[PDB]
């Protein structure tokens, strides 16, 4: 068995907006097998409504997510991707700047 | 521009807690428009994009019944590969194939594509003149045989070079204004100072569709490498994409950078320098 | 369209 290990990209579906409504997107891509556990956190507190994308992969038969949520960026808060996999020996946590 | 039409299934086995979950998508171009889950509640195929939906009942009454028969076909495949391998049924294991069509600004066919994968590595797949094959390994080869016999391979020939092209232009037409279209990329510069003595250029490409972008940093008209950090292209989640290029520079120097974007939505290769 | 043609390895 081949295990490739996620590549975890944080973002917005906007320019980053203080006090206006986007869209937050964690992109999980470059993992297998299939089996994978995302999550998306507003200070570390799990958010209820997160939608994903339909499984695919890519040419190197990689699987590749895209779980995204509605949310207003505020200066003061948090948010963050939290990605657990089997190639993960701890459940990966990556934050999210509206710079990258 | 070349358009394309793939389909991507994958078959997952659950050893005890049930039978193995088939998932099933269709691709042209960049953009998704079906889907099939064994765990969904509809057990049909469904349309995800809205050009496709426009398709009589009598479609999809057709494309469930063969997607539930390839699903029946990839189980059997997970108990046959197992018997190949000599692998333990305690085991989970992860079956995938890939076919798909290329057709030319023209829109007559270009190339073609049929792969199958075990466990996260190719086993066996379809040369590209469609006619011969190659095996990965031993237990590979006992499958390419039985292939080769049955002309499997001539069946799959006339699918790529004729069905897909033909349903592949009927799909370009049904939805000639989502996917025909080219987005423009929205450029900007951002400016980020890691030091006294040396600061971060980003270079942004947002809302473009296709997918498929080029992004290079370039120092008095020279092209800068390996000093700079690329993100993999990202779905900005509402049909376009997003993508980033970073370079690092010693203060006072940020005006010799210059950032290069090719793109389809672009007449012009466009040059960005921080000013 | 989905392929009209079953096969199994």
């Amino acid at each position: 068995m081949i295990q490739r290990t996620p590549k975890i990209q944080v973002y917005s579906r906007h320019p980053a907006e203080n006090g206006k409504s986007n869209f937050l997107n964690c992109y999980v891509s470059g993992f297998h097998p299939s089996d994978i556990e995302v999550d998306l956190l507003k200070n570390g507190e799990r958010i209820e409504k997160v939608e994903h994308s339909d499984l695919s992969f890519s040419k190197d038969w990689s699987f590749y997510l895209l779980y995204y949520t509605e949310f207003t960026p505020t200066e003061k808060d948090e948010y963050a991707c939290r990605v657990n996999h089997v190639t993960l020996s701890q459940p990966k946590i990556v934050k999210w700047d509206r710079d990258m | 521009g070349s358009h394309s039409m793939r389909y991507f299934f994958t078959s997952v086995s659950r050893p005890g807690r049930g039978e193995p979950r088939f998932i099933a998508v269709g691709y042209v171009d960049d953009t998704q428009f079906v889907r099939f889950d064994s765990d969904a509640a509809s057990q049909r195929m469904e349309p995800r994009a809205p050009w496709i939906e426009q398709e009589g009942p009598e479609y999809w009454d057709g494309e469930t019944r063969k997607v539930k028969a390839h699903s029946q076909t990839h189980r059997v495949d997970l108990g046959t590969l197992r018997g190949y391998y000599n692998q333990s049924e305690a085991g989970s294991h992860t079956v995938q194939r890939m076919y798909g069509c290329d057709v030319g600004s023209d829109w007559r066919f270009l190339r073609g594509y049929h792969q199958y994968a075990y466990d996260g590595k190719d086993y066996i797949a379809l040369k590209e003149d469609l006619r011969s094959w190659t095996a990965a390994d031993m237990a590979a080869q006992t499958t390419k045989h039985k292939w080769e016999a049955a002309h499997v391979a001539e069946q799959l020939r006339a699918y790529l070079e004729g069905t897909c092209v033909e349903w592949l232009r009927r799909y370009l037409e049904n939805g000639k204004e989502t996917l025909q279209r080219t987005d423009a990329p929205k450029t900007h510069m951002t400016h980020h100072a890691v030091s006294d003595h040396e600061a971060t250029l980003r270079c942004w490409a947002l809302s473009f569709y296709p997918a498929e972008i080029t992004l290079t940093w370039q120092r008095d008209g020279e092209d800068q490498t390996q000093d700079t950090e690329l993100v993999e292209t990202r779905p900005a989640g509402d049909g376009t994409f997003q993508k980033w290029a970073a370079v690092v520079v010693p203060s006072g120097q940020e005006q010799r950078y210059t950032c290069h974007v090719q793109h389809e939505g672009l007449p012009k290769p466009l040059t960005l320098r921080w000013e | 369209y989905v392929l009209d043609h079953l096969i199994v390895v």
